RNA sequence: GAAAUUGUUGAAAGGGAAGGGCAUUUGAUCAGACAUGGUGUUUUGUA
RNA sequence: GAAUACUGCCAGCUGGGACUGAGGACUGCGACGUAAGUCAAGGAUGCUGGCAUAAUGGUUAUAUGCCGCCCGUCUUGAAAC
RNA sequence: CCCUGAAAAUGGAUGGCGCUCAAGCGUGUUACCUAUACUCUACCGUCAGGGUUGAUAUGAUGCCCUGACGAGUAGGCAGGCGUGGAGGUCAGUGACGAAGCCUAGACCGUAAGGUCGGGUCGAACGGCCUCUAGUGCAGAUCUUGGUGGUAGUAGCAAAUA
RNA sequence: UUGGCGGAAAGGCCUUGGGUGCUUGCUGGCGAAUUGCAAUGUCAUUUUGCGUGGGGAUAAAUCAUUUGUAUACGACUUAGA
């Protein structure tokens, strides 16, 4: 067809902060389509990636990627709270990422 | 000297494990996977594709054909966790997958010496695969529009909310 | 070829360096305390470099191993040497800093005839 | 933060191990805390203590 | 080592605003610029494919004097004498080319990607 | 979900559309605000320009020109309000106020696209009827902007022509709901009937 | 033949200082493990 | 004459998610079993894939998010105009 | 509750933006955010309580088991790192290159520090057990010596040319 | 390709005619495996350079000289085949 996406997009808000000291290791994440917890508790789990692209080839491509999942829901309006291998680089708060089904329950 | 000595030097001899207390009981499958559902597939290389399973391997692994002659996906083997059980079946009585095991899917390992600079199937793989999927395709042409919708790819548009989505 | 050990970690792989060894020139980087009356870095205040204390040793399994999983020892001459013979899978060897070339091949020829591991073979080397 | 009725970390006060360097006594305590862990009479854990003594607290008998 | 100094239109070649003409600089380095003329026509060069390669200037020792002050007092008057040295070259052609061989390391996927799309394609 | 949402500002609140539009920046949302004369902010016109003159009172002593910058357009003023609730002094800040530009009318990159509103920051719907209110074109030209009646005139031509198209978008829809109704009550219609479509 | 301080070359950053801490991106640079004893001799210098 | 709400109990069942795997022959307390034995019972094992190299990692420069006032001294109190 | 009463000097502060059935005031119910605090786990150290001379191989100040604890100026104590020189030892290193110096190269230690590779260089130096002291610097308007920014700047204008 | 419309930042919208490709509106035939149980598994647009081969066009500014409606110096205003 026209489109192929298997995925979920979602955004890279920030990071867990308090008002002045924020923690790099966990990141918050709005997946779209959801806005409640009840509804986040079902992207438990799944793993999401950062897909991103540089100007040297490193092994056969320019794009990287950087794995993580989504551990728990955060708030009361779906945000997630989700952890990397590596933690995202902070320069990517606003930007695109991807939500995979995969560990599915269905 | 430069460096004098250890007054004490470790032993090398290396110690045996402890006696360990964890056994292997059998993998206890999702209700949704009973052998004949439909499942589309999440990740691999036929991605989005939908499947019809047939068979619980013994390596926790599902049994899967596409029918080859529908949409080209041929007997394969794939994760349980990378897949989504729909809600239609089709009945695979008639079909012995007996035949199937971890020892019939066999990479044949490479050894290190050999390195591809720049660049087949087996004969047994695929009459088996033709057996197989002569027996799908009769229980296919049943109910209408399921080669149809065999042959067709699995995509999310604008607007599919996967966790409201029923499958 | 070593023994099998736990994965080795370093609480704190960063090298604590003195407070304005950055800023000036007479202020060497060798970790001295402050001892001063209003330092922020004695007082720990929050944004300041971290001090060294006790929490951040390593563990016992673990202290004085190379990441290839020996200790390191200095060896001299072929009479050091040989006091790894039976120790070959704890301990590495390397050869001192002051070791003229025709010695250093014959300290090689010997641990690799013996086994032994030498951390720097390539030191004043001809080719 | 725990409310401590104590001081932490205190060392108990009474001397082991002698602080002489004298390896005949050295000898003579290793036997004696063999004794003192074994032997499970009171005679045997006196004398041990004993042995530690300072030479003020040893007077001439 | 302009700050203060007057202003001139003559910068408009170089984007400045401050230049000056230092006329005993100018004799030193252009007497220097004729003997290194002199050792490349000696050494047998081209002579008309020379640019100055290199060029750098940096300090000698001070030579001293002092200062009468009011109050009596004294202070220096010291020189800043100077080391030069400049190279002359020929302009050659192109440097180099036929870089590094950049070995490829690619997993079993790709591989399998690669040949599906050389089958898939001509 | 958009690539560029285009809000349509008359009736709006100024101090919340502007808390919507940071966070949809800071998201990483690209806005376009466009109609920022229809702006409304509650309480009276004359306790509103009170506001505006105890802020223009405020400069630099010494020198005037590096003081506060007192902008007149209504746009410029939405933007003040906007880059209030954006922390502008940092690199992300300007990252997310170059994702915005904001318009007094409807400017022809725009007026031929959709335009939303935000309902919550509605002043229908989040002010009691009967508290008084502004309109932010009003206040800017008593202030001293200079172009309110040529934003009106383009205003109106813009209107004329949108007019003109909706004419002939309803005559089109009004045919296709025809023709949608005369081809349903057959097998597919009772069928796709039976389906929910 | 050190440092302060300086010249040239190279690399990098720079909207009213610079420097630092935690974390990661990017660029550059770099260490270690990769044999192992092994059924085995498909063997040459026959062990 | 019932139901339901509210509160409380179950040595009732069961689904999803995250972090951790310390220890290193055996010894103990137990459970299921007539027994042999088995086990979730004094701390993780089984199966599989890719790569085997700057890929992970270390160092260093830069960028980004948040934080970070100049040290020493006297002083009740120092970033101190 | 709101309003009048209610006047100060650079421009100005519920922290700012702003907010009017509030993003205000009174009150109630839930959900949610996060401290170096609490719970569990790992590791480091300290303290305490214990086990273990049996043969083989070492170290009984050793090895092992268990539990609790960890802020700190003035100050006290303990264990260590480094320097000049001395007794002993390694029949130590070295003109096939000692010492020193440079090195956004590598390794070890929580740290003081130690080790290696490369460059430069040219004649002595080191490990361990002990002994000894003119033994560790950022400051003292410290001492001696050297060098900056200021800065190609102030200026080089009395006595007719 | 024909005809319009659009100046707020128009740079886009509509329309006439023919060509060409596809059509999943409906019914068929062949292909796909081996990427080995997943690894973004690579499909976008931004700028520049160097080659081709096809068009298009053949300038000024500054220094120096000069002016004094200007001027500390720069700058400004003039003149000069
Ligand atoms: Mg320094
Ligand atoms: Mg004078």
């Amino acid at each position: 067809a026209e489109s192929h996406r298997l995925y979920v997009k979602g955004k890279h808000l920030s990071y867990q902060r308090s008002k002045r000291v924020n923690n790099p290791n966990v990141s918050l994440i709005k997946i779209e389509g959801v806005a409640t917890p009840q509804d986040a508790q079902f992207y438990l789990g799944k793993r999401i990636a950062y897909v991103y692209r540089a100007s040297k080839e490193v092994r056969g491509s320019k794009i990287r990627v950087m794995w993580g999942k989504v551990t728990r829901t955060h708030g009361n309006s779906g945000v997630v709270r989700a952890t990397f291998r590596n933690n995202l680089p902070a320069k990517t708060f606003g930007a695109s990422v991807r939500i995979f089904l995969y560990p599915s329950n269905i | 000297t430069a460096q004098q000595a250890p007054k004490w030097y470790p032993s090398e001899d290396v110690a045996a494990p402890k006696k360990t207390r964890k056994a292997v009981r059998p993998q206890k499958l999702r209700a949704s996977l009973v052998p004949g559902t439909v499942l589309i597939l999440l990740a691999g290389r036929f991605r989005g594709k939908r499947v019809v399973y047939l068979k619980h391997l013994e390596d926790n692994t599902l049994l899967v054909t596409g029918p080859f002659k529908v949409n080209g996906v041929p007997l394969r083997r794939v994760n349980a966790r990378y897949v989504i059980a729909t809600s239609t079946k089709v009945s695979v009585e008639g079909v012995n997958v007996e035949k199937f095991n971890v020892e019939y899917f066999a990479k044949e390992k490479l050894t290190k010496k050999e390195k591809k600079e720049a660049n087949e199937i087996k004969t047994e793989r695929v009459e088996d695969q033709k057996v197989v999927d002569k027996a799908l395709l009769a229980e296919i042409k049943k109910t209408p529009l399921l080669k149809q919708y065999l042959s067709a790819s699995f995509s999310l548009k604008n607007g599919d909310k996967p966790h409201l989505l029923k499958f | 070829a070593s023994l099998p050990h736990p994965k080795i970690v370093k609480k704190h792989t960063k090298k604590f360096k003195r407070h304005h060894s950055d800023r000036y020139h007479r202020v060497a980087e060798n970790w001295r305390k402050q001892k001063g009356i209003d330092s922020v870095v004695r007082r720990r205040f929050r944004g300041n470099i971290s001090q060294p204390k006790i929490g951040y040793g390593s563990n016992k399994k673990t202290k004085f191993l190379s990441p290839s999983g020996h200790k390191t020892f200095l060896v001299a001459n072929v009479k050091d040497l040989e006091t790894l013979t039976m120790h070959t899978k704890t301990y590495a060897a390397e050869i001192a800093h002051n070791i003229s070339a025709k010695n250093r091949v014959v300290i090689l020829a010997r641990a690799k005839a013996l086994g032994i591991k030498v951390t720097n073979p390539k030191g004043r080397l001809a080719l | 933060g725990i409310d401590h009725t104590s001081k932490q970390h205190k060392r108990s006060g009474h001397r082991t191990a002698p602080k002489s360097d004298n390896v005949y006594l050295k000898l003579l305590v290793k036997l004696y805390t063999f004794l003192a862990r074994r032997t499970d009479a009171p005679f045997n854990k006196v004398v041990l203590k004993a042995l530690f003594l300072s030479k003020i607290n040893r007077p001439p008998v | 080592f302009n700050s203060s100094i007057g202003r001139t239109a003559q910068g408009k070649e170089f984007g400045v605003t401050k230049a000056r003409w230092p006329a005993k600089s100018v004799k030193f380095v252009q007497g220097l610029l004729q003997n290194a003329a002199a050792n490349a026509e000696a050494k047998g060069l081209d002579a008309t494919k020379l640019y100055v390669s290199h060029i750098q200037v940096n300090q000698a020792p001070k030579q001293r004097r002092r200062t009468y002050r009011a109050h009596g007092r004294i202070n220096k008057y010291e020189s800043s004498p100077s080391h030069i040295e400049l190279v002359v070259t020929e302009k050659e052609e192109a440097v180099a080319k036929a870089a590094e061989k950049k070995v490829v390391r690619l997993t079993s996927r790709q591989r399998g990607r690669i040949a599906a799309q050389k089958r898939i394609a001509a | 979900v958009e690539p560029v949402v285009v809000i349509d500002g008359k009736g709006h609140l100024v101090g919340r559309l502007a808390s919507v539009v940071a966070k949809q920046l800071l998201n990483g949302q690209k806005i376009v605000v466009v109609r920022a004369e229809e702006l409304n902010i509650s309480g009276e016109f004359f306790r509103n320009k009170l506001k505006y003159h105890d802020f223009l009172r405020k400069a630099t002593a010494f020198n005037k020109t590096r003081g506060p910058f007192h902008f007149r357009a209504p746009s410029r003023i939405f933007y003040k309000a906007l880059r209030g609730m954006v922390s502008h002094k940092t690199a992300r800040g300007k990252a997310a106020l170059e994702r915005l530009k904001v318009f007094e009318g409807i400017p022809p990159p725009y007026d031929k696209k959709k335009r939303v509103v935000v309902p919550q920051a509605l002043r229908v719907l989040r002010l009691k009827p009967g508290r008084k209110y502004t309109t932010l074109g009003k206040l800017s030209t008593s202030v001293g902007w200079k172009y309110e009646d040529v934003v009106a005139k383009l205003e109106a031509k813009r209107k004329v022509s949108s007019a003109e198209y909706y004419a002939k978008k309803r005559a089109f829809t009004k045919k296709v709901a025809s023709a949608n109704a005369t081809a349903a009550e057959s097998d597919v219609a009772k069928q796709l009937a039976a389906l929910g479509y």
